[PDB]
């Protein structure tokens, strides 16, 4: 619950009083000037940011990831461009040098703590 | 307000876009890369919702497709009454009922198979009917062969009417949506002149045909001697013999002097004690009954004329306090979105064909339908089967609305969506009530199981033992004992001889008797309501979270038929509204599997059976239900080991085509585990590694096999699970009781 | 939100004083509905363990007043909606 | 005020002959006056021939098969099981073909008085005067007096002992 | 002109040939029924 | 109206060989494009004008070895003597040859658009068989008008039996 | 069904009347289908007190 799970509180205005749907279910009221919205887990926040920006634009977004301890996180943007475009500030990290087909074979692999890929 | 605006050469019709396999998704007219598309083009052939958003294209394709229905009812009741009169023995059952099996089908001579056409008597053979045309045919007054052929004619005749119909409906003259969308005349059309007119009309043919046949053949006049229904209205005194109040004409009617109609129609229920049937005087008082009832039903739509309601001002009007917004918006639900109407007219469709089920088996309708019992067993058993699957249909619809065609703007505050604020709440409640029906539904008969095979016997739930005597049914049927003298004022008998009275038989044969109900029937009661409750439970599952789950809040952007997700959340494999739909066919399995164990076991039992010297019982199981339905070793053995004997013994005779469709069925029931069990990620480098061996001889094929896809793969599972299993309740069952009844 | 919970015996007033007087007699009880039931109520009220499925006017009398009495005081509710 | 009724207006003139408008209903305002206009023609039809079908009912030469079903209810009682079932069905092949394309065609919206414009070796209909809507007006006229004269005919037998017509004044 | 095209396609010449052999296997076994031999 | 009747002008027909006009007061053409119907018209009034001059010629006297008539319809005497015989099955079965070979694809030649769909060549005739305008024409619509009075005539030449029970001849025989 | 006195017509006009005098109530306007329609429901009422009349008691 929210004394020991992260709530996850999404914080975004509008132009228009819409109508959205919740991923709790059913309609919400759709405060027009500004409105945070609490929720559960951060499928639900995304999905909720899908909902409404593939239909319209509800930009000035993210969810303030409240953990228990008290204080806020901010993910989606980070450096304030939507994640699919290109922002020359993010160092690419969970990459190899090729495909699948130079990773190691996982009888090299074994009685180490390793990986099947990293070489 | 209401105008027919009507498209004429709305498409072409050359066959043009048949050389175009998938021509109407833009989704799959790229044509077959891979063998799914030849799965998807069978399973987009009617998603009229997916081919174009355009409802006006949409509501003429599935108008005129209604039609194209209806013309396979009028070439399968064409074939029925061809069957009937060509092939069948229905003039010789006619002379005698009790002593002649009904049977159409005559089996053609290829080897061994023509030892089906089993000598029923009529001088004729063939496989025996338990569909029962003809009882319905005695019931309609159908005298020879002529009327037979003439109304399968007539079959034709509005089977091309009905092609045409469609023809001309999507093609050359095909309406606007603004007529679909006109809803209070449909209703205000369905209601009176359908149902009302229907009913109206059929007591027409039950008065001037039905009432002078079957009185005649009550008194058991040949089929020679009895006049054509022709010849009972050229004149009113072949009728004021055999009804004297014909004699008076309509004057008695015009003058509201109907007492003087005691004779045609009349208030009595019960049963023919000759014919085993309904009293026709009572069934065409009946159908005058749907008749003005429904004529006053049609007229309360508001159409041109400012006289009858809108449904709009009638579902803003109920705006209760614990809704808040009241039913806000249904009537915008309701005419734009098919698929939410599909579901509503699937589950009353359903239920009323239960409906049918139950009130077929206890006032049996038609004449010399309760004397043979399998005509008397399948018309329960197939209509509670359609009327089961035709409610899943409401399961998937409704989520099919739901994923689709649900939009939070029209539909914001109102009764719907406030359901969906506390689905957890709903489906939590029926998760309780499931558990506690299946701990007091089957840990009853574990129990029950034990204490018969722990020796004590003392501690069962039998009449002897610890009893659970249902005292609120008991009650009730005893009120239904007490109202044709008290509360029934005009009756003579009960509504049935399940309530009542001692028992009702024709011909030896036991039409109905009593129904007794002691704590074996309580159980089975609960075993009904706990599989309810279960298919309740997956189909409300399927619906509130069909478009945003907390588990996938991202439904609706996935679809109706998506496998999945993925194996995050740690798999959520089989998680969209139609895998609860797909968990609902099992579960209808279930249910009505114990319905129809609970019907043809309880009737074998407490009902059916012949009658001896001195009016003594005889039932065909011998009165053992109560000792043996309380536990489940009883169940087994008592009925589903015993029962098959006559199924299993079959061979050499001519009721081994259900011997035969027995083992397949319990093939295809078998077979379907194979698809439920694996997946495709097996049968894919499967099917690949034998691909290996056709490009190893270049017998390659160009549409690329691969397997099904998952849906496909647990859908043809269902398909499967269900087909082999209800062939093999039906072989069983008619197997059962043609080999005695 | 039952901002009105005013009166509940306007239905035992308006119940049994519709029921009472109209006899129609030859249904079970040859007098009205509710004289068919008071009468058959104090038969059994002084502890009496009787009163089987055959005791016609207790349970038929019991759940068809109860069915009329929930249903006008449900009304009577509703006649708090006009406000 | 359309000259006929009492104070009140009547709004349909519209292009349907027999000017008078006597509209106290207002059947007009709810259904097509073609439509309805094809009734009053088409009903005055059957008042005018069975009028005279009912003065030569009892007169000279017949088609010489009866002399005892002479009355009127006794007729349809004798003639419907052999010799007036054709009665019906050769003016229902004329009826499916020419009055319901007739009919359909004028509720359906086309150019046409419902007058289903026929065989005439009389008439001067030639002149287009109004003399061709004075034989309308006085033919609608005839054909309203013979309907009240069909139910003076049929209560001159069912209130008066079932006897002839033109002997009734004895 | 393009119905010969849709008496081309798979389900529709694929019961026009098992109907046919089908056929064949009726009507080679209602003329020689009961055979075993050969 | 271009028809001469009650009211429906040139709904889509009229140059046809209906000299006298245009009939058609039900909607048949309106929505079955007529050349299929042209075809079932003519068929049906050549095969009739085939029966009527078979009842005919039936009803004076020619018989091989046979059953005497006394009707030539109601089939356990005439229909069903001869298939019991074996005997009407090629004379339907050369019809098959006729219709399902030679006349099948022609009616589909009767549905493209270039077949005047009657036309099976057909004129061993010399000093009047004209294949133009005129005479073609004239005697088209000839064969139309006796084809359809062979086609009510032949149902007149049929349902003469329940008052009459005997031949058409014989029916002229009294009265 | 009898003359003027007492007798079913008779209770069938006052139905018709109290019919069209519901009629100049439920949208009460002057119209054709205030006498087809209320007519008809005082029609409805009237049957209903005939023959319900006439089990229960003197017609
Ligand atoms: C009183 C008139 C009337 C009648 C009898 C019907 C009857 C029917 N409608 Mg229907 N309908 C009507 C008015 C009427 N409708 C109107 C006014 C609308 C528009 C608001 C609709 C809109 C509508 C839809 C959208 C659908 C139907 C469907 C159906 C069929 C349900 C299947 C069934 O019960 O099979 C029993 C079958 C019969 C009893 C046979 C009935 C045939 C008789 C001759 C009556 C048909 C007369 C025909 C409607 C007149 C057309 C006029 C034209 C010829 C000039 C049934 C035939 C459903 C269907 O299956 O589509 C066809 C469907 O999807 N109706
Ligand atoms: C015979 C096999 C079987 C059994 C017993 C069950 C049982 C159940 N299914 Mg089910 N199911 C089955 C096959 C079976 N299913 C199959 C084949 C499918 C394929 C489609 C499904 C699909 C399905 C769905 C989709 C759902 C269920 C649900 C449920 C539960 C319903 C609630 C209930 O009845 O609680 C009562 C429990 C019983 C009657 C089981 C016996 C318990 C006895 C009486 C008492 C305990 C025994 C003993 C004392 C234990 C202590 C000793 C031990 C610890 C040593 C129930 C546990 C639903 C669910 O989640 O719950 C609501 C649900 O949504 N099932
Ligand atoms: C779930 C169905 C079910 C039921 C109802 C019973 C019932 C019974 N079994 Mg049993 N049994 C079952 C399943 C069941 N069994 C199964 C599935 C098995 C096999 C695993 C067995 C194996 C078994 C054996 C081997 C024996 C029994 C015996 C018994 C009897 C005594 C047990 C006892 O003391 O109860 C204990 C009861 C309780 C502790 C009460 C708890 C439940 C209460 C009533 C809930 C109330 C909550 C309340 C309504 C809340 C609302 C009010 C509140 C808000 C104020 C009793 C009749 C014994 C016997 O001799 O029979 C006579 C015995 O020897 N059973
Ligand atoms: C609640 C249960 C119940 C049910 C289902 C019925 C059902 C019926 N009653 Mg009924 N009745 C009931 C309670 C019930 N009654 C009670 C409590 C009384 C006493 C006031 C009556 C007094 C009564 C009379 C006096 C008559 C009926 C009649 C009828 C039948 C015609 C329909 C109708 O009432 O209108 C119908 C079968 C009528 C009848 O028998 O016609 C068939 C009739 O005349 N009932
Ligand atoms: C009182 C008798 C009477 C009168 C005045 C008319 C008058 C008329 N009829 Mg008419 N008609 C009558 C009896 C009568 N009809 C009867 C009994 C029949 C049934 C056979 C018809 C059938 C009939 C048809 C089928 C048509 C007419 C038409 C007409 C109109 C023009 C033809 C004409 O000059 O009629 C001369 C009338 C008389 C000389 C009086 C008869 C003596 C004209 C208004 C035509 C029409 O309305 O379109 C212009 C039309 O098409 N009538
Ligand atoms: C398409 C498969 C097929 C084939 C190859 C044949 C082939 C044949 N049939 Mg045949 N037949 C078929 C389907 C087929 N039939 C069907 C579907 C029916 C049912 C309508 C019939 C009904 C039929 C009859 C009634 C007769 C034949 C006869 C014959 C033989 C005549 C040469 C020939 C071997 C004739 C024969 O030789 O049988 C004695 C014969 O009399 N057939
Ligand atoms: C009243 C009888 C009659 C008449 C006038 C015609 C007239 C005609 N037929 Mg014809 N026909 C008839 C009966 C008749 N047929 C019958 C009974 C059959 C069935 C065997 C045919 C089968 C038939 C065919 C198959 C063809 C004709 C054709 C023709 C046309 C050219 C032949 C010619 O010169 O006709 C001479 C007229 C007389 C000697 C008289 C001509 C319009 C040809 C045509 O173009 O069809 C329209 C053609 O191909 N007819
Ligand atoms: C105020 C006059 C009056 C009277 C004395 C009756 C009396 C009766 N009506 Mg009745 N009825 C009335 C007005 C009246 N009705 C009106 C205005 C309507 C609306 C049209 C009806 C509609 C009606 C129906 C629909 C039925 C009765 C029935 C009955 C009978 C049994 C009622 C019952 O169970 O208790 C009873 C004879 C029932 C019956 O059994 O009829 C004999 C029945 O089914 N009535
Ligand atoms: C049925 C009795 C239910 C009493 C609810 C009375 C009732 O529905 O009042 C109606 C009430 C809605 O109140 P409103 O005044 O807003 O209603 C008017 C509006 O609904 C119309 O717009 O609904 C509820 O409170 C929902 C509660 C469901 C709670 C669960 C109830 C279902 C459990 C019973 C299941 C039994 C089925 C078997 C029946 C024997
Ligand atoms: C067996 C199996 C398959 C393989 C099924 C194969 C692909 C289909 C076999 C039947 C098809 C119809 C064969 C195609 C043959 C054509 C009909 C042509 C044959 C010629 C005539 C019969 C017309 C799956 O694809 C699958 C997918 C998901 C879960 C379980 C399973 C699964 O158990
Ligand atoms: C005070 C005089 C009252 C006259 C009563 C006459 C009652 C019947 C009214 C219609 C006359 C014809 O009667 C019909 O006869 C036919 C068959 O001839 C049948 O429909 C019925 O008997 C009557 O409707």
């Amino acid at each position: 619950c929210a004394e020991t799970e992260e709530k996850y509180a999404m914080t975004w205005s509008s132009d228009q009083q819409h109508i959205f749907e919740m991923p709790t279910g059913g309609a919400a009221v759709m405060n027009s000037g500004d409105n945070l919205l609490y929720l559960a887990r951060k499928e639900q926040a995304l999905a909720l940011a899908t909902q409404l920006r593939t239909q319209f634009k509800i930009q000035d977004y993210k969810i303030y990831r409240i953990f228990p301890s008290g204080e806020v996180q901010y993910l989606h943007p980070k450096d304030g461009v939507l994640p699919y475009q290109v922002n020359k500030g993010r160092e690419q990290v969970g990459r190899v040098k090729s495909t699948i087909g130079k990773n190691v074979n996982p009888a090299q692999v074994k009685f180490t703590s390793k990986a099947t890929y990293d070489r | 307000q209401v105008k027919v605006v009507v498209d004429r050469d709305v498409v072409p019709t050359s066959f043009e876009k048949w050389a175009k396999p998938g021509h109407f998704s833009r989704s799959l007219a790229k044509g077959p890369k891979t063998t799914t598309w030849i799965w998807n083009l069978h399973a987009d052939a009617h998603d009229f919702d997916s081919h174009t958003s355009s409802l006006e294209e949409v509501s003429r394709k599935i108008f005129s497709a209604h039609f194209g229905q209806l013309a396979i009812i009028f070439i399968w009741l064409s074939g029925m009454y061809f069957h009937g009169a060509r092939f069948s023995n229905y003039v010789a059952w006619l002379s005698n009922p009790t002593g002649i099996k009904p049977s159409a089908q005559v089996v053609w001579p290829i080897v061994g198979q023509q030892i089906l056409n089993a000598d029923v008597g009529g001088g004729m053979q063939g496989i025996q009917i338990t569909s029962g045309l003809f009882q319905l045919w005695r019931a309609s007054g159908i005298v020879n062969e002529l009327q037979l052929y003439v109304t399968a004619l007539g079959g034709l005749g509005m089977a091309g009417l009905m092609i045409f119909a469609g023809w001309f409906h999507y093609h050359k003259a095909a309406p606007k949506l603004e007529w679909f969308q006109n809803v209070e005349s449909m209703l205000n059309h369905h209601l009176a002149g359908l149902l009302g007119l229907g009913s109206l009309s059929w007591a027409g043919h039950q008065i001037h045909v039905s009432l002078p046949i079957n009185k005649l053949l009550d008194a058991g006049v040949a089929p020679s001697s009895i006049p054509l229904p022709h010849e009972f209205i050229l004149n009113r005194n072949l009728m004021a013999e055999l009804y004297p109040s014909f004699q008076q004409g309509l004057v008695p009617f015009f003058t509201l002097n109907w007492k003087q109609y005691s004779d045609i129609l009349t208030f009595k229920g019960g049963l023919s004690p000759v014919t085993g049937g309904l009293w026709l005087t009572d069934v065409a008082h009946h159908h005058l009954a749907i008749a003005v009832l429904f004529l006053v039903a049609g007229h309360m739509y508001r159409t041109n004329w400012g006289i009858g309601h809108s449904i709009k001002q009638i579902l803003e009007a109920h705006k209760g306090p614990l809704t808040g917004e009241g039913h806000k918006g249904l009537y915008e639900i309701l005419t734009t979105s098919w698929h939410a109407n599909l579901a509503i007219n699937l589950a009353m469709l359903g239920s009323l064909s239960i409906i049918v089920a139950h009130h077929m088996y206890a006032m049996p309708p038609y004449p010399y339908l309760a004397t043979d019992y399998p005509t008397q067993l399948s018309l329960f058993t197939h209509h509670m089967w359609i009327g089961g699957f035709c409610i899943v249909g409401a399961g998937a619809h409704a989520a099919i609305y739901m994923v689709r065609d649900y939009s939070p703007t029209v539909n914001f505050n109102n009764v719907l969506d406030r359901m969906i604020r506390h689905r957890d709440a709903i489906i939590s409640h029926l998760n309780w009530v499931c558990i506690f029906l299946g701990m007091h539904s089957f840990g009853l008969y574990i129990h029950n199981d034990t204490m018969r095979a722990l020796g004590r016997a003392q501690d069962m739930f039998s009449d002897t033992a610890i009893q659970l005597q249902p005292v609120f049914a008991q009650w009730i049927q005893q009120i239904h004992t007490l109202a044709p003298g008290n509360t029934a004022v005009n009756a003579l008998a009960t509504a049935s001889y399940a309530f009542g009275a001692d028992t009702v038989t024709v011909g030896s044969k036991i039409a109905m008797m009593p129904i007794k109900l002691g704590t074996a029937d309580f159980m089975v009661h609960h075993i009904h309501a706990f599989t309810i409750h279960v298919t309740t439970l997956i189909l409300l599952k399927g619906v509130l979270y069909a478009r945003n789950s907390r588990l996938i809040p991202d439904k609706a952007n996935l679809g109706f038929r998506f496998p999945c997700d993925g194996p995050g959340r740690g798999g959520t494999c089989q998680v969209s509204a139609w895998d609860h739909v797909f968990l609902g066919l099992f579960w209808m399995y279930n249910a009505l599997s114990i319905v129809i164990f609970h019907f043809s076991w309880k009737m074998q039992s407490d009902v059916w059976g012949t009658v001896t010297s001195n009016g003594a019982i005889s039932h065909i199981t011998g009165g053992n239900f109560a000792q043996s339905a309380i536990t489940i070793n009883g169940w087994l053995r008592d009925f589903l080991w015993a029962q098959a004997s006559q199924v299993i013994q079959s061979y050499g005779s001519s009721l081994s085509a259900y011997g035969l469709m027995f083992l397949g069925a319990h093939f295809v029931w078998a077979f379907s585990l194979m698809f439920l069990f694996s997946g495709r990620g097996y049968w894919q480098e499967l099917i690949e590694s034998i691909v290996w061996a056709h490009n190893k001889l270049k017998v390659a094929p160009a549409i690329a096999p691969r397997a099904l896809s998952i849906t496909q793969g647990r859908a043809v599972g269902v398909a499967h699970y269900l087909l082999g299993g209800i062939a093999t309740t039906w072989a069983f069952f008619l197997a059962r009781i043609i080999a005695v009844g | 939100y039952p901002l009105n919970p005013a009166v509940i015996f306007i239905a035992l007033i308006g119940w049994s004083a519709v029921a009472a007087i109209p006899s129609n007699i030859p249904v079970l009880g040859g007098t009205g509905l509710t004289q068919a039931f008071l009468a058959s109520i104090q038969r059994l009220l002084a502890q009496y363990p009787t009163g089987p499925k055959l005791d016609d006017p207790f349970w038929f009398y019991l759940i068809v007043y109860h069915v009329g009495l929930f249903a006008l005081l449900i009304f009577g509710q509703i006649g708090y909606a006009g406000y | 005020v359309p000259f006929a009724p009492v104070p009140e207006a009547v709004r349909e003139s519209g292009l349907a002959g027999s000017e008078a408008e006597f509209d106290p209903l207002m059947i007009t305002s709810y259904l097509p006056i073609s439509w309805m206009r094809e009734s009053e023609v088409k009903h005055g039809r059957i008042a005018m021939l069975a009028f005279v079908g009912t003065l030569a009912q009892q007169a000279y030469q017949f088609p010489w098969y009866k002399g005892a079903p002479t009355t009127l209810v006794g007729a349809h009682d004798h003639f419907v099981t052999t010799a007036l079932a054709q009665i019906l069905l050769f003016t229902s092949a004329f009826e499916i073909v020419a009055g319901v394309p007739a009919a359909i065609q004028t509720v359906r919206g086309s150019g046409r008085l419902p007058g289903y414009y026929g065989f005439d070796p009389l008439g001067l209909w030639g002149k287009d005067e109004a003399s061709r809507k004075r034989m309308e007006l006085a033919e609608v006229k005839n054909g309203r007096l013979a309907m009240i004269a069909m139910l003076a005919l049929w209560h001159q037998e069912v209130l008066s002992g079932g006897m002839g017509v033109i002997e009734q004044l004895v | 002109m393009n119905l010969k095209k849709y008496l081309s396609t798979a389900p529709v010449v694929a019961t026009l040939w098992l109907f046919l052999t089908a056929g064949i296997l009726i009507e080679l076994n209602r003329f020689f029924p009961d055979s075993l031999f050969y | 109206p271009s028809m001469p009747f009650l009211k429906r002008p040139s709904k889509l027909d009229g140059s046809l060989p209906g000299g006298e006009g245009c009939f058609d007061p039900l909607g048949f053409t309106e929505v079955f494009s007529l050349e299929w119907l042209r075809e079932a018209e003519i068929k049906h009034c050549r095969v009739a004008m085939l029966a009527v001059l078979g009842v005919i010629a039936q009803e004076f006297g020619t018989f091989d070895f046979y059953n005497a008539k006394s009707k030539l319809q109601l089939s356990p005497d005439l229909h069903n003597q001869f298939v019991q015989n074996g005997a009407l099955q090629q004379i339907l079965l050369f019809v098959c040859a006729w219709e399902f070979i030679v006349g099948l694809p022609a009616l589909i030649e009767s549905v493209n658009g270039n077949r005047e769909p009657g036309y099976f060549g057909f004129d061993p005739l010399k000093l009047g068989g004209t294949v133009g305008s005129a005479q073609w024409k004239r005697m088209q619509a000839g064969e139309l008008r006796n084809g359809r009075l062979a086609m009510i005539a032949f149902g007149g030449f049929f349902h003469q039996q329940l008052l009459t029970k005997q031949g058409i001849i014989e029916q002229l025989a009294h009265f | 069904m009898i003359t003027i006195p007492y007798t079913i017509p008779t209770i069938m006009v006052i139905s018709n009347l109290v019919g069209v005098a519901v009629g100049r109530y439920a949208l009460g306007r002057s119209d054709l289908t205030q006498l087809i329609a209320s007519m008809c429901f005082g029609h409805i009422i009237g049957v209903g007190i005939v023959l319900g009349l006439s089990n229960m008691g003197v017609i």
